[PDB]
DNA sequence: GTCCCTGTTCGGGCGCCA
DNA sequence: ATGGCGCCCGAACAGGGAC
């Protein structure tokens, strides 16, 4: 039962970049590690065993090295198949343990998200449902945040939201939170706002609306 | 009574026959004495009259030296023992407290009449006979054969043992908590049982042992603190052999020497490290019984130093498995090596020396190396466990020692200790023939008849030197010839020999040697700043060599 | 309940009062085990207690073997074997196979028990007597005797053959694409087939021996971290002779050349096309070895000439069963070691190097032992028999530690001896 | 080459047990270094080792699971299995089965895997979706580019497809994986079309939910 | 065919136990 | 009164190197 660690959870390089990944155990393991790469399409393939013996089939571009309780996985130049989560595996003390893999995302010149806030529909409202959404899309660093807040800057209870993967196209990303309040509240509170704040221009990108019509 | 244990058969060695030996006429009062004796022996069942067809005879005598409980009338079964078969003795040595662990209560029993308690193999009995003589009247004599184990028959020893065991066995099967170290006719018994409970068992035993014919005589041990055992004074926590008394008035006749020496050797169990070699030397030479060496002055030091050690009241504590085993050794004199096996610091388990002068030329590492092993084996025997080791010598030291030494040698787990005259190698030949020094070229030789010959050298620098001598050999010569070039060096030197022998004797890196010459050759190496040495064949005429040979002999030397 | 088979008469070579060797001490860890295993053998009826009355004796010892079976009892019948006369059915019933050495893999089975069924001459028995000892000598030694066949003894495999063979008889006719050799307690089986298949077919033979007259083998353990069992397999083919002999002095100095020629000289004893003289000349005259770089390209013609001779197979190998076998081990450099085998001096039949075992288990002896073992095995597979061992270790020493690492079911003959540089000339060929 | 596919329930009410089967096609579970492993990859979490069934029959379970974990393998038909009891939420994940094999004296890896298997834990049962359109409303058409979307709240069985205008729109769309609202899935996805286009020609979010076999079409 | 070294084993005296 | 065991000197032995 070893403590496996992949420090740099994820990183963003570019085509041709040479990348190195740091794998750490909690005791000497003696070249007893393996490197798997999970494809975003879920699949999971074996690259190298014995910490450096290349698995027949993996592109030479991949190379093994490491020792003691600190080991390393690396590739020479980037080609779009490799941008994946790479997992480190030990086979020493039977409680075989995979360290938390490392995502290998593409690097793209940042950009501000196009934000959109949508009001609640009569269609739903008339049944009690009072859901509100705010589409924050195509922005560069995943790193970002939204602040759902009604007159009185509070991130009220009813915040559901998820972000996509790196659109293998424009390499950007996008998320979307949803405010859920009762019609009683949709009626009560006046305005409703979405506060997106990104590594844009020290700017709190905000969109809002006011209409408590039932 | 007698033990009904199935008797062990015992043949006579293939070839020989029974011991028939004329019984010379003993003294008058003795006759009757011996008689009065046998009689008792008879009703006892120890013996019986025999038929006039057992011709085999062995001499007998008797003599009760002034004692009540004691009476003497012994036989000299020499010719018989000389004739009887050899059986494999049973014994991997005696015990020792050091291995003996600890129990809440203990006892020490001795079964009486042991020998005479086991019956003799009926068959072989025919031999163990004897004639007790008479005076005039009944012109004819009395014959008696042994029906049990004879008091001086090689058999008996082991016999009694093997027997006594079988007896103890089931009881052992019955109480796997009580402990019993059987020794010939002596039973040390122990177990962690409340003194009362402990009591019921011993008796239980006593009854059983006695039941099999083994009397459990009143010479039983109860007085806890003082337990007379195997010579060791066994205490509820410490062990010791108080009888550590010594003789000194005699200190002269060889025996007296040999007496002390051993006493020491003997007392070497817990009395920390002593040097007997000092005196032992004085024990060598003339082994003439009456002669009395007096180099006593020379070893005075040892005698007294030890004397005072033997003065200081020591003791050994008991073995505990919960803890672990270890032993540290120190170097006393050149050969003097001693250790100490303890589990806890100043409380010692057992001590002991060592001085094996192994090879004809052996260095100081070998010594410790060897030293350690004696500890090992011994310890194995005492605890069936290898103890860790505290040895006087650094790491890089023992390391290089082997790294260079082209011959397997190792040591079980050991840690470093910085204290006594730390062991280390003195001189050490250099790797590559260093530059900036003269490449000498040695040689030497002689002839069986000569007993005389020369031994010298040259130097790339044309220089030479030669030296004839006597009372040596082709071997000594070649070895001697090393000495010169050595002597005539300084800060460095490239030596060249063709003699593996000497060559080897040196490579080993020898700390000493009974031989002066080679011992001397050491000191120079000990002195010099750098030495090196290479080997070259002889009769193939190689290097300046061809010149040194003729230099040493014009087909022969002067 | 031993088999009702009649009994083979065994009366050792004449003027041989059997053995009388003594029992070296043994560790706790050993006693206990050796005891247990020794005791239930008494129960089944295999062994019987005896006392002092028996003059004869031999030594025994545990050996914690890494596997599902308990430790193993071991009896040094070495001397016994020596005393016991010659048996035809031995050689006869146990002849050596060639193709044997020629295979993709070979395995080894501890098939001792087989001997447990067949009995043993009532008389010849006293010559097997051994003795288990105790810590601190709590009690005296306790000795036993073998009633049936003792595990490890010339005479033993010698007899059981009939049985041994016919049992195997099916397996062969069943598929003779594998071969088998018997050597005392051991069964040597080799299949040129694929490892897994080989390993499986091996396992077959197991079960077979099981159903047949309860011949039960060990069951070597197998695990996940540093996978030793994966190697248990024995694949010879890749077994070349110690081709370690070189030099390439691009500016040979007095020493370099001198040294070397002292070496080349000794080689003349094995090899014929040897010429030390040419270089001996480049060396002629009391020169300063130190630093003198007497570069000589004249002799270069005969220096690369000896090389041809050193590069090939020494034509002379004339193996002879009628003669004994021998082996020298040399501590040539830290880590690695050397073996050379022959019957006739400087006329070796094969050579080699057991090197480091890539494990932090640093221990001179351990290796030496390991050496002899792997050396032996190797020899067994070839000419069959077992070489004597000129041991590069001091007696007292070797003794106190060899048991702790041994692992065979036999123990070859060894002797101790000192070493000169003659062979240290890396040219291990003694 | 050798491969293997796993199979099971996909959906299981909490506090119950389940059986996953891995059917392989290459090696056999009778060879010295072969073996089959079981791994579980959670919602976003990494790779956890459940256990590994070995050829000689030496099985090793996770110390944190063995207790409620058990394996097997009908050798004869190249089928190993995993059994997990009293399955609580967490356990809900994509389990995989990989061919592990001891290559050599120093090597043992999961040479071959096979797209895991979803297994969801939930009391909840088959529910149709509650689809709602997301219009610009109040803030009418301003920029020459506009975003539109759809609210899919109230469905249970995970799978649910939806596109725009019968797949016509594929150019500028974003769709996001739903989250466990009230032990139910709520999803939304948006589109952005050039001004001229929407105020003019119609746009439609069209959702599909297999299990509730409900189809639907929400315009504007 | 031989001396040379050298590394072992006894015998041996001895203290120690039974 | 014969067995064992370990020390500490000699005496004699046998086997690699070698004239």
């Amino acid at each position: 039962d070893i403590q496996m660690t992949q420090t740099t959870s994820s990183l963003s390089a570019s085509l041709g970049d040479r990348v190195t990944i740091s794998c750490s155990a909690s005791q000497d393991i003696s070249s007893y590690l393996n490197w798997y790469q999970q494809k975003p399409e879920g699949t999971v393939k074996l690259l190298i065993y014995y910490t450096s013996s290349l698995h027949s089939g993996v592109p030479s571009a991949f190379s093994g090295s490491g020792s003691g309780t600190d080991y390393s996985l690396t590739i020479s130049n980037l080609e779009p198949e490799d941008f994946a989560t790479y997992y480190c595996q030990q086979y020493s003390k039977f409680p075989w343990t995979f360290g938390g893999g490392t995502k290998l995302e593409i690097k793209r010149a940042d950009a501000a998200p196009t934000v959109s806030i949508f009001p609640p529909s009569s269609e739903q409202l008339t049944s009690g449902g009072a859901s509100v959404v705010c589409f924050l899309n195509n922005f560069y660093p995943k790193d970002i945040n939204v602040a759902w807040a009604i007159d009185g800057s509070a991130a009220a209870n009813g915040v559901l939201n998820s972000w996509t993967d790196q659109d293998s196209k424009d390499s950007t990303y996008s998320m979307s939170s949803t405010l859920t309040l009762t019609a009683d509240e949709y009626e009560a509170a006046n305005s409703y706002t979405c506060a997106a704040t990104h590594k844009t221009s020290t700017s709190p990108i905000v969109k809002s609306f006011n209409a408590n019509e039932c | 009574p007698i033990s009904p244990i199935e008797t062990v058969p015992v043949k006579l060695k293939p070839g020989m026959d029974g011991p028939k030996v004329k019984q010379w006429p003993l003294t008058e009062e003795k006759i009757k004495a011996l008689v009065e004796i046998c009689t008792e022996m008879e009703k006892e069942g120890k013996i019986s009259k025999i038929g006039p067809e057992n011709p085999y005879n062995t001499p007998v005598f008797a003599i009760k030296k002034k004692d009540s409980t004691k009476w003497r009338k012994l036989v000299d079964f020499r010719e018989l023992n000389k004739r009887t078969q050899d059986f494999w003795e049973v014994q991997l040595g005696i015990p020792h407290p050091a291995g003996l662990k600890k129990k809440k209560s203990v006892t020490v029993l001795d079964v009486g009449d042991a020998y005479f308690s086991v019956p003799l193999d009926e068959d072989f009995r025919k031999y163990t006979a004897f004639t007790i003589p008479s005076i005039n009247n009944e012109t004819p004599g009395i014959r008696y054969q042994y029906n049990v184990l004879p008091q001086g028959w090689k058999g008996s020893p082991a016999i009694f043992q093997s027997s006594m065991t079988k007896i103890l066995e089931p009881f052992k099967k019955q109480n796997p908590d009580i402990v019993i170290y059987q020794y010939i006719d002596d039973l040390y018994v122990g177990s962690d049982l409340e003194i009362g409970q402990h009591r019921t068992k011993i008796e239980e035993l006593r009854q059983h042992l006695l039941r099999w014919g083994l009397t459990t005589p009143d010479k039983k041990h109860q007085k806890e603190p003082p337990f007379l055992w195997m010579g060791y004074e066994l205490h509820p926590d410490k062990w010791t052999v108080q009888p550590i008394v010594l003789p000194e008035k005699d200190s002269w006749t060889v025996n007296d020497i040999q007496k002390l020496v051993g006493k020491l050797n003997w007392a070497s169990q817990i009395y920390p490290g002593i040097k007997v070699r000092q005196l032992s030397k004085l024990l060598r030479g003339t082994k003439a019984l009456t002669e009395v060496i007096p180099l006593t002055e020379e070893a005075e030091l040892e005698l007294a130093e030890n004397r005072e050690i033997l003065k200081e009241p020591v003791h050994g504590v008991y073995y505990d498995p919960s803890k672990d085993l270890i032993a540290e050794i120190q170097k006393q004199g050149q050969g003097q090596w001693t250790y100490q096996i303890y589990q806890e610091p100043f409380k010692n388990l057992k001590t002991g020396k060592y001085a094996r002068m192994r090879g004809a030329h052996t260095n100081d590492v070998k010594q410790l190396t060897e030293a350690v092993q004696k500890i090992t084996t011994e310890s194995i025997v005492i605890w069936g466990k290898t103890p860790k080791f505290k040895l006087p010598i650094q790491k890089e030291t023992w390391e290089t020692w082997w790294t260079e030494y082209w011959q397997a040698t190792w040591i079980p787990e050991w840690e470093f200790v910085n204290t006594p005259p730390l062991v280390k190698l003195w001189y050490q030949l250099e790797k590559e023939p260093i530059v900036g020094a003269e490449t000498f070229y040695v040689d030497g030789a002689a002839n069986r008849e000569t007993k005389l010959g020369k031994a010298g050298y040259v130097t790339n620098k044309g220089r030479q030197k030669v030296v004839p001598l006597t009372n040596t050999t082709n071997q000594k010569t070649e070895l001697q010839a090393i000495y010169l070039a050595l002597q005539d060096s300084g800060l460095e030197v490239n030596i060249v020999t063709d003699s593996q022998y000497a060559l080897g004797i040196i490579q080993a890196q020898p700390d000493k040697s009974e031989s002066e010459l080679v011992n001397q050759i050491i000191e120079q190496l000990i002195k010099k700043e750098k030495v090196y040495l290479a080997w070259v064949p002889a009769h193939k005429g190689i290097g300046g060599n061809e010149q040194v040979d003729k230099l040493v002999s014009a087909g022969i030397r002067k | 309940p031993i088999s009702p088979i009649e009994t083979v008469p065994v009366k050792l070579k004449p003027g041989m009062d059997g053995p009388k060797v003594k029992q070296w001490p043994l560790t706790e860890e050993k006693i206990k085990a050796l005891v247990e295993i020794c005791t239930e053998m008494e129960k089944e009826g295999k062994i019987s207690k005896i006392g002092p009355e028996n003059p004869y004796n031999t030594p025994v010892f545990a050996i914690k073997k890494k596997d599902s079976t308990k430790w193993r009892k071991l009896v040094d019948f070495r001397e016994l074997n020596k005393r016991t006369q010659d048996f035809w059915e031995v050689q006869l019933g146990i002849p050596h196979p060639a193709g044997l050495k020629k295979k993709k893999s070979v395995t080894v089975l501890d098939v001792g028990d087989a001997y447990f069924s067949v009995p043993l001459d009532e008389d010849f028995r006293k010559y097997t007597a051994f003795t288990i000892p105790s810590i601190n000598n709590e009690t005296p030694g306790i000795r036993y005797q073998y009633n049936v066949l003792p595990q490890g003894w010339k005479g033993s495999p010698a007899i059981f053959q009939s049985s041994m063979t016919k049992i195997l008889e099916p397996f062969k006719k069943q598929n003779p694409d594998i071969v088998i050799y018997q050597y005392i307690d051991d069964l040597y089986v080799g299949s040129d087939l694929e490892i897994g298949q080989h390993r499986t077919k091996i396992e077959e033979l197991r079960q077979h021996l099981l159903r047949w007259g309860l011949t039960t083998p060990d069951k070597k353990h197998q695990k996940e971290p540093p996978f030793l069992w994966m190697g248990y397999e024995l694949h010879p083919d890749k077994w070349t002779v110690q081709p370690i002999v070189l030099p390439e002095k691009d500016s040979w100095t007095v020493n370099d050349i001198q040294k070397l020629v002292g070496k080349l000289n000794w080689a003349s004893q094995i090899y014929p096309g040897i010429k030390v003289r040419q270089l001996s000349k480049l060396l002629r005259g009391t020169k300063a070895l130190t630093e003198v770089i007497p570069l000589t390209e004249e002799a270069e013609l005969e220096l690369a000439e000896n090389r041809e001779i050193l590069k090939e197979p020494v034509h002379g190998v004339y193996y002879d069963p009628s003669k004994d076998l021998i082996a020298e081990i040399q501590k040539q450099g830290q880590g690695q070691w050397t073996y050379q085998i022959y019957q006739e001096p400087f006329k070796n039949l094969k050579t080699g190097k057991y090197a480091r075992m890539r494990g932090a288990h640093t221990n001179d002896v351990k290796q030496l032992t390991e050496a002899v073992q792997k050396i032996t095995t190797e020899s067994i597979v070839i000419w069959g028999k077992t070489p004597k061992f000129k041991l590069p270790i001091q007696k007292e020493t070797w003794e106190t530690w060899w048991t702790e690492y041994w692992q065979a079911t036999w123990i070859p003959e060894w002797e101790f001896v000192n070493t000169p540089p003659l062979v240290k000339l890396w040219y291990q060929l003694e | 080459q050798i491969t293997l596919k796993e199979s099971g329930p996909g959906i299981v009410q909490p506090s119950q047990p389940f059986r996953l089967t891995c059917t392989f096609s290459g090696f056999s579970l009778s060879t010295s270094g072969i073996g089959v492993t079981w791994i579980r990859q959670p919602s976003g979490k990494g790779l956890e080792w459940l256990a590994t069934i070995w050829w000689d029959d030496d099985n090793r379970y996770n110390p944190s699971l063995k207790s409620r974990l058990t394996v097997s393998k009908d050798t004869s038909n190249n089928q190993a299995f995993l059994n997990m009891m009293t399955v609580e939420t967490a356990d809900t994940a994509i389990y995989y089965c990989a061919q592990s094999a001891i290559t050599s004296v120093t090597d043992s890896a999961m040479d071959h895997w096979g797209q895991g298997t979803s297994v969801t834990v939930s009391s909840a049962a088959t529910t149709p979706p509650s689809v709602y359109p997301l219009a610009p409303g109040s803030a009418a058409q301003t920029n020459s580019m506009v975003t539109l979307g759809c609210l899919v709240k109230g469905y249970f069985p995970e799978p649910v497809t939806v596109t725009w205008n019968s797949g016509s729109l594929s150019s500028g769309v974003h769709t996001f994986p739903a989250v466990l609202q009230s032990d139910l899935y709520t999803l939304s996805s948006s589109v952005t079309v050039p001004s001229s286009t929407w105020p003019s020609e119609t746009v439609t979010c069209n959702v599909a939910h297999p299990a509730s076999s409900t189809k639907v079409d929400k315009k504007i």
